[PDB]
């Protein structure tokens, strides 16, 4: 269930740190942020590969393009792009 | 840069943003690999190459008109990279 | 395979996701959670975790 | 604003004399790319490929 997955996601952010209070604070924050937000990926990937090349990371850019083409040959890819850097 | 390059692809191909994705990635790659000009950045050397091209084509009247337009472009002071624009126009002639 | 490729992309993009957190995110997307909203949640959870670690 | 239009009109006349096949709006994109420091050699190669 979504409620379990957000619970597990909040616990992963508590690795390396009362515990129940912190878990409830992080859960509340996650839901409050999700609700505030509720109220093409290929082009973003091309822009990211270009940004890697201008930083001198051309091998990482070529590898990113290859891995994305392998996956094509969408919501998860859009999440990874929105979390880039 | 990137949005302008996507718009350039859409316009030349007569296609929407979704249909130009391959040509846009090609364009980004070519621009990213060629960050520095291999030629000297001299506006005068381009203006001389443009005038020589009109002479080569037997279009001496158009070479005189180009010299007037180049003087007007210089006096306006609006553009910073005048050399690069003239070089692009010469490269596409 | 597909999860390993997604983890390699995650590393190349420096997203800071590990295999466990990525596996939770994939299952949230499969349940119709918007990626842009989920990215915002992850960014806030990181910031709040680090603030709380600095306070303990 | 006036000086920018008058500058684009002069560039369009030079573009026509050179037979470059650029319209005003494509030329406006090219000028903005060059003013943003895009290499004109690389840009000319891209435009030639996109026309083919």
């Amino acid at each position: 269930s979504i409620t379990k997955l957000f619970g597990d996601l909040c616990e992963s952010h508590m690795v390396g740190f009362s515990k129940n209070r912190t878990k409830q604070t992080l859960k509340k924050l996650a839901y409050d942020t999700l609700f505030v937000h509720l109220f093409p990926v290929k082009n973003k990937i091309i822009m990211l590969s270009f940004n890697l090349r201008i930083c001198g990371m051309s091998s990482e850019a070529d590898r990113l393009e290859e891995l994305v083409e392998y996956l094509e040959q969408h919501a998860v890819l859009e999440l990874l792009v929105e979390l880039s850097g | 840069p990137n949005v302008l390059l996507q718009n350039l692809c859409c316009r030349i191909l007569g296609k929407g943003e979704a249909d130009v994705a391959q040509q846009f990635q090609y364009a980004v790659r070519v621009i990213g690999s060629n960050f520095a000009p291999t030629v000297e950045r001299d506006e005068f050397l381009v203006t001389e190459k443009i005038k020589k091209e009109f002479v080569r084509q037997r279009r001496e009247a158009d070479g005189a008109l180009f010299s007037e337009l180049h003087r007007k472009l210089q006096s306006q002071g609006v553009l910073k990279n005048r050399w690069s624009i003239l070089y692009l126009l010469l490269s596409l002639s | 395979e597909t999860m390993d490729v997604l983890l390699e992309i995650s590393r190349l993009l420096n997203t800071g996701l590990d295999m466990e957190t990525l596996s939770i995110c994939v299952r949230l997307c499969e349940q119709g959670i918007n990626p842009e909203a989920l990215s915002s949640v992850i960014k806030e959870l990181r910031r709040a975790s680090d603030t709380l670690k600095a306070s303990e």
